[PDB]
Parts: structure tokens; C-alpha cells; sequence
RNA sequence: GUAAGUUUAGAUUAUAGCCAAAAGAGGGCUCUUCUGGAACGGAAAAAACCUUUAAUAGUGAAUAAUUAACAACA
């Protein structure tokens, strides 16, 4: 039930750096793992929608927290 | 990369399966048609699943119901003997 | 009234970008594609034709 | 019911974050087909060859000529007739004797 | 005849709202520019081609460090449409001989003097 | 009728359906329970083959034990030598998978490989397009290569 | 998984039968769905040389 | 001489793919019925029963 | 800000251009003057318009230009 732009973009916002070549391998050869990634991308999309509609200071989504490096 | 029955030749796989299930005191399986496509054409696909006590043990694909049903038997046997495709890789790590 | 309407249009226009600013400041190097008269006329005149809605 | 995808067809997705927040854990067990959703095998009346012979029934003119035979074949397999014609010796001698095999 | 042009001086006199938007105090001006070429010099007049070579901006998307002094600024105005300018920033101070080998420039414009490639925690 | 009420019409509501996310407090408890179960599965060793996605050279490879990989440059490793691949982005099994953000921790996963062959590529023809091309205005490119065999993938119960 | 080689290949490349209902629909939007399945672009194993189409029935 | 030592006698020609696996799948290869929900009594669409 | 410039010695070839964009002059041509161009991407095909610092291997990645645009009252 996902369009291509939504799927790819939201995975990036979760700090997942799999490339297109390897993603095709999982879909063909790892159907259950691909489904798990599908839910993750969908959830992050929903969190973004909630943050957009709700305005002001509100707690950020569980999966919308970005790990930092230095 | 070698499948079990490629190295061992077994005819009538269902007959062997029935005896093996008896040893562990399990009821004989019930064959049923889980999925179907293009039955009336010349290229049909069949999925047959062996159900035990209303619980699924194996599922197999085939061109014809008889072929698909026989395929389900081999899938079941492999799981019983633990020679599945996704089994633990052999271990050459040991230096001893 | 026409002159008064013209003044009103300039003051209340909501477009941040106008022909005059870009031409005079040579943003994009736009002057490569323009004539000297464009700076004077400010895009309200093209050939012999007058544009009544250009602001 | 935290998973945003229905769990009824392929697998059950359970997604969790570790305490440190550096790893994502996925639990996906398989879903088996319910017994109530299956049909009985039609035991009363099968090799695929027998199916083909019934489909490719030779009724008139004994073995048919090329053209009529090809029209019968195209209907059975849902193709056009052009597929079934042969080729000349130039193309047949170019074909590889032993093409490579992967696994 | 297409020729070199002179920009009116008013363009470079800022407004109070601009200071808020871009966040630069009209006092304590920054010292070093970061400049990158983001367009091409083909189909442009020869004076612009020469200046780009003077400023070292031959390769696109590679930053160059320059002084924020009037003589340099006069040249930058000529090629303003082909470049991007960002002020330099040194949160942790200028690099010393000890830290010279551990600097790294961020996209924000900050020259950090320690780079460990580890989570901040 | 409350203020700001619009009767139902075709355009009254947006086409999409708004959803309600689960509350944070309960979700965190469920997250901890899920992690506990998976760690027990690792601890008891209830898994078969494992497959990992490893970033090596400049490329990403889906990998499993006994697999063969070809790297298109020299490596400086002798033949028959064992190595450890240190950038792993995903490890998976039949029932569970682990994802790094963007990389997994060193403790969790260890992948080892061996150098099998060091070779060169077959000749590749490069012939630029130019007026008066000619058949001798041609170059042959051959690059060095190396082959690695993946040996093992291991996990530990430290989630 | 754990199938034999030939049944595994047969299952993956099998051709499916679909049904569409056209009452009150616009013909253009119906075509988009039908074209997608006829070419086989709904399968992750799609390739232009693999002949992976499906049957579509419209009423 | 060192190059000859490292080589295996296999022919140096075009190699179709960089990667070779004999066990490509752990969870099972994709077929059209994966990701399709079943139905009660196994009723194909519009079958009355 | 930046790395060229003059003098000495030797040497040919070339001496008809084309299109786009400005300003004029004889009234669509015809001259004079300043700027730009010669894709393997784009504008439908596309010397001259737009994006483009050289050229190498790879089953990696981020981007640029990008023929379409949403009949009354007031």
C-alpha cells in the first residue's frame, strides 16, 4: 500500500542507508524482512503527519529521534 | 547446495511419511487445497497443504493436484529430519 | 482614477520579486538578455505596446 | 496492535527500539493458513501430459497441416501464430551448444 | 552593446529585518568567507571567466577561504550570481599546532577542531 | 450545533483518513518486552542461516556464509588470509532482524572472510568517438581484481 | 522454501487471473490498472525479457 | 611470476555477475501468493457456494 | 586578489566564416560595432537556444537544465 517516494524518503529519516540494489534483493529473497521495513517507513510517515498538523511544543515521535555523531 | 532427495531416491514419499508420523503417535495428515489459479487452462498452479489435527504441517506447489500433493509430502519430511534449506550452516571453524 | 489605481496596485502587491529590482541588481546576470531601455521602462513597454497590468 | 500494517496475510510485524536508541529490533513470525479457509481436494475424477492431449485434440484431417495446427496451438497457450514457425539454417547454426549455468 | 555594468550602492545597504532573518549582527562582523561555485562559466562574458580563476573557484562544490576585506569584496560582487557565500564560524576556537591534524568543516559552516567519529551520547 | 460545524458534504472532509498514534507510555513498555524476547532467542541459539548487508569498498553486498564476492582493485592481502568486515548495516534470520542507525555495534555482529584469488580483468575496449575514428585509435583497459569467500556470521546476546 | 527446484521455479513465474468491474468507471483509469498487470509490472521479478504477464478480465 | 602464483587456472573472460550464492534465500523465495490474504471456505471471487 | 610579461634567435600556415542576443546606419535584406556558442543531458526530430572544468574501471550516492498551462458577473 505504499508509493515509491514515501517508502524511500521515510527510511532515510530513520537513518537507514540501504541502497536501491540491495533493497531489490530483500523484496525478492527476504519477503518477511521487506514487510518489516514497509511498516517502519509507514509509521515514520504518520509521525511526520501528526507533527505537522499539531503545532507548538509537543513530544517528538519515538522513531523520529535522530542519533548524533561528533 | 544439494537438496536431500537429490542424493537419496525415495518413491512414494507419502507412504514413508505415514509410517514416520505413526512412530511419534501423530494422526495421518489430511490433504486440502489451500490456493488455486488457472485450473481449467493448460498452465495451472496448485498449492496443497497437509493438515494434521486441523493444524498445518506442510504446503507444496505443483502443476497438478497429484504432483502438488506429492510435493507437500517432501516438504514435510525435510522439516522432520531437519534437512531444510534454511538449516544452520555446517561448521568448518573448528581448528581441532 | 486609472493613475490612482496604478499607485494602489504597486503598494499592495504581494509579490516579493519585481522586474525593477532584478534588472537593476543584475540578479542571474539577467542583463545579458535585456536591452538598455528595459532599465528605464521597467518592463511596462515592449516594442510599441503598453502593458496595462504590469506592475 | 501497534503495527501499522495488518497482520493477517504475510507475517506479524513487531518493531521496537533498544534502550540506548541505536538499534531497531524486528520480530516477524510467519502466519499459517487457517483450516476454515481451505477446500477439500477433488479426489473423484492426472498427469500434465494427459491435460495437453485433451486440449490438443486431433479431430479432422488426421494430423493437420501447419497453418490449422498452429491456430489451435495459439488458442490453447494464448499467443499469436508467429511464435510457432521455424527458422532458417543461418539462425540455427549460431545457437550455443553449451550455454553457462549458474547454480 | 552589452558591456560591464555597475550595481547601485543601495543594494548592499542592509535593512533591520535582514539582520533578524539571516542572524548577523551589524557589529562584530565576521572575518573569513566561505565561497563555492554552483554554476558554470560557459556562455558568460570573459571578465567573469577570469575572476573565477583568480579566486580559485575552478571546481564546483569545493569551498575556498577568503578574507572579508573591501578589495576582495569588489571582485566577489562581479560573480555574485555564480557563487554562494557563507560566514565562517569557530565554535571551539582557532586550530592550534596540536589540533591542526584533526579539523573538519561541517555543512553549517563550523570548523570543529576535534573529530572522533563517535556518537555524541 | 457547536460553533465551527459544517454539514457533511463531498468536500467537507479531506480525502485521507487521520490516524491516532499509540500513547508513548505504554509503547515504551511494549518495546522493552519485545527486546527481551528476541535476546532470549539469540541466547538460546534458535536460528538457522544468517544473512547480513555489509558495506565494503564503495559497495553494499547482501551476504551469507560460503558466498563469493569480487572486488575490482588490489587489496594488499596475501592469498589464504582471513579478514573481518567491520561495516555492517543489517543482520537477519528467519524470525527476526536487526537494523543499525546507520551501523550496528561491534559487539553484536562479527563477519569474517578469506582471500581466495588475486587476478586481472579481461581486456576492455575503449574507443572515443572522433571524426576519422580509425581502427588503431583504440585502448585496452585491464584492472586488477580480488575474490573473497565469506566464512561465518555470528551474533551475541547483548541487545 | 524447501521446495524442489522445478516446483519453485514454476510457482514464482505462474500467471494470475484478475477481475475488474467497469460499471460507471472512466475508461482511462481502468486502462491504467489493466496495463500494469498485462505487462507484469506488479511483480518484483519483472524483466523485459521474462514474459511475466497476467490475464485480466473486465466486465 | 608473482601474478601467476595468485591466479587460478580459470579462464580470463567476461564474468556475468560479481556475486555468486548457492543459498540466496533464508525466508523463502517470492511467489505471487505471498502477500495475498486467504478467504473463508476458499471461495474464488463471485463463487456463490 | 593573483602568475605571468618584455627582449633576442628561428619557423610556417592563414588572409571568404555560420547562427543567436544588443546599438546604430543606408529602407526584409546590406554594411559597421560589443557579447556568446559548437553535448555524449534537455527543448519532439534538433551545427548556433539552455544545463555542463579534462579522461578511466565499478550491479554505489547526492544533484543540474528540463512544451506546457488550469464566459459571465464583479
Amino acid at each position: 500500500g505504499l508509493k515509491y517516494p514515501a517508502f524511500i524518503v521515510n527510511l532515510i529519516k530513520c537513518q537507514v542507508e540501504l541502497n536501491r540494489k540491495v533493497l531489490v534483493d530483500l523484496a525478492i529473497y527476504e519477503p518477511k524482512t521487506f514487510k518489516s521495513l514497509a511498516a517502519l517507513a509507514k509509521r515514520r510517515q504518520q509521525e511526520g503527519f501528526a507533527a505537522a498538523l499539531g503545532d507548538g511544543k509537543e513530544p517528538e515521535g519515538i522513531f523520529s529521534r535522530v542519533v548524533q555523531y561528533h | 547446495g544439494k537438496e536431500l532427495f537429490e542424493m537419496w531416491t525415495v518413491v512414494n514419499p507419502m507412504g514413508l511419511l505415514v509410517e514416520e508420523l505413526k512412530k511419534r503417535n501423530i494422526s495421518a495428515p489430511e490433504s486440502r487445497l489451500t490456493r488455486q489459479s488457472g485450473s481449467t487452462t493448460a498452465l495451472p498452479l496448485y498449492f496443497v497443504g497437509l493438515y494434521c489435527d486441523r493444524k498445518l504441517i506442510a504446503e507444496g506447489p505443483g502443476e497438478t493436484v497429484l504432483v502438488a500433493e506429492e510435493e507437500a509430502a517432501r516438504v514435510a519430511l525435510r522439516k522432520l529430519y531437519g534437512f531444510t534449506e534454511n538449516r544452520r550452516p555446517w561448521d568448518y571453524s573448528k581448528p581441532k | 482614477r486609472m493613475h490612482q489605481n496604478q499607485r494602489e496596485r504597486e503598494l499592495n502587491n504581494q509579490n516579493p520579486w519585481t522586474f525593477e529590482h532584478i534588472a537593476t541588481a543584475n540578479m542571474f546576470g539577467i542583463r545579458k538578455f535585456l536591452s538598455p531601455y528595459d532599465l528605464t521602462q521597467k518592463g511596462r513597454y515592449w516594442g510599441k505596446f503598453y502593458m496595462p497590468k504590469r506592475v | 496492535t501497534y503495527s501499522s500494517l495488518p497482520d493477517d496475510y504475510n507475517c506479524q510485524v513487531d518493531l521496537a527500539l533498544t534502550a540506548d536508541g541505536r538499534t531497531i529490533v524486528c520480530y516477524h513470525p510467519s502466519v499459517d493458513i487457517p483450516y476454515e479457509h481451505t477446500k477439500p481436494i477433488p479426489q473423484p475424477d492426472e498427469t500434465h501430459e494427459q491435460i495437453l492431449k485433451a486440449k490438443l485434440e486431433v479431430r479432422k484431417s488426421k494430423q493437420l497441416e501447419q497453418g490449422p495446427m498452429i491456430e489451435q496451438l495459439s488458442k490453447v497457450f494464448y499467443t499469436t501464430k508467429h511464435r510457432w514457425y521455424p527458422h532458417g539454417q543461418y539462425h540455427n547454426r549460431r545457437k550455443k551448444l553449451n550455454p553457462p549455468r549458474d547454480r | 552593446k552589452f558591456t560591464k555594468s555597475r550595481i547601485p550602492d543601495k543594494v548592499f545597504q542592509p535593512k533591520p529585518e535582514d539582520h533578524e532573518k539571516y542572524g548577523g549582527d551589524p557589529q562584530n562582523p565576521h572575518k573569513l568567507h566561505i565561497v563555492t561555485r554552483i554554476r558554470s562559466t560557459k556562455r558568460r562574458p570573459y571578465w567573469e571567466k577570469d575572476t573565477i580563476k583568480m579566486l580559485g573557484l575552478q571546481k564546483a562544490h569545493s569551498p575556498q577561504i577568503h578574507k572579508n576585506i573591501p578589495s576582495v569584496n569588489a571582485k566577489l560582487k562581479v560573480v555574485k550570481h555564480l557563487i554562494r557565500i557563507q560566514p565562517l564560524k569557530l565554535p571551539q576556537g582557532l586550530p592550534t599546532e596540536e589540533t591542526m591534524s584533526s579539523t573538519c568543516l561541517k555543512s553549517t559552516g563550523e570548523l570543529v577542531v576535534q573529530w572522533h567519529l563517535k556518537p555524541v551520547e | 450545533y457547536p460553533q465551527g460545524y459544517v454539514p457533511k458534504t463531498s468536500l467537507s472532509s479531506p480525502p485521507w483518513q487521520e490516524v491516532v498514534l499509540p500513547d508513548p507510555v505504554e509503547e515504551t513498555r511494549h518495546h522493552a518486552e519485545v527486546v527481551k524476547r528476541v535476546n532470549e532467542l539469540i541466547a538460546t541459539g534458535q536460528y538457522g542461516r544468517l544473512f547480513a548487508v555489509v558495506h565494503f569498498a564503495s559497495h553494499q553486498w547482501k551476504v551469507t556464509a560460503e558466498d563469493l564476492i569480487l572486488i575490482e582493485n588490489e587489496l594488499d592481502i596475501k592469498c589464504g588470509e582471513r579478514i573481518r568486515l567491520e561495516k555492517v548495516l543489517l543482520v537477519g534470520a528467519d524470525n527476526f532482524t536487526l537494523l543499525g542507525k546507520p551501523l550496528l555495534r561491534k559487539e553484536l555482529v562479527r563477519v569474517e572472510a578469506t582471500v581466495i584469488e588475486k587476478t586481472e580483468s579481461w581486456p576492455k575496449i575503449n574507443m572515443k568517438f572522433r571524426k576519422r575514428k580509425n581502427f588503431r585509435k583504440k585502448k585496452i583497459i585491464v584492472n586488477p581484481q580480488t575474490i573473497l569467500r565469506i566464512n561465518t556470521i555470528e551474533i551475541a546476546p547483548r541487545l | 522454501s524447501s521446495f524442489s527446484r522445478a516446483p519453485q521455479q514454476w510457482a514464482t513465474f505462474a500467471r494470475m487471473w484478475y477481475l475488474l468491474d467497469g460499471k460507471m468507471q472512466p475508461p482511462g483509469k481502468l486502462a491504467v490498472i489493466a496495463s500494469n498487470k498485462l505487462q507484469g509490472l506488479n511483480k518484483p521479478v519483472y524483466h523485459q525479457l521474462s514474459d511475466c504477464g497476467d490475464h485480466v478480465v473486465i466486465i | 611470476v608473482q601474478k601467476l602464483a595468485d591466479q587460478s587456472g580459470l579462464d580470463v573472460i567476461r564474468i556475468r555477475k560479481p556475486f555468486h550464492t548457492d543459498n540466496p534465500s533464508i525466508q523463502g523465495q517470492w511467489h505471487p501468493f505471498t502477500n495475498k490474504r486467504t478467504a473463508l471456505h476458499g471461495l474464488r471471487p463471485r463463487e456463490l457456494r
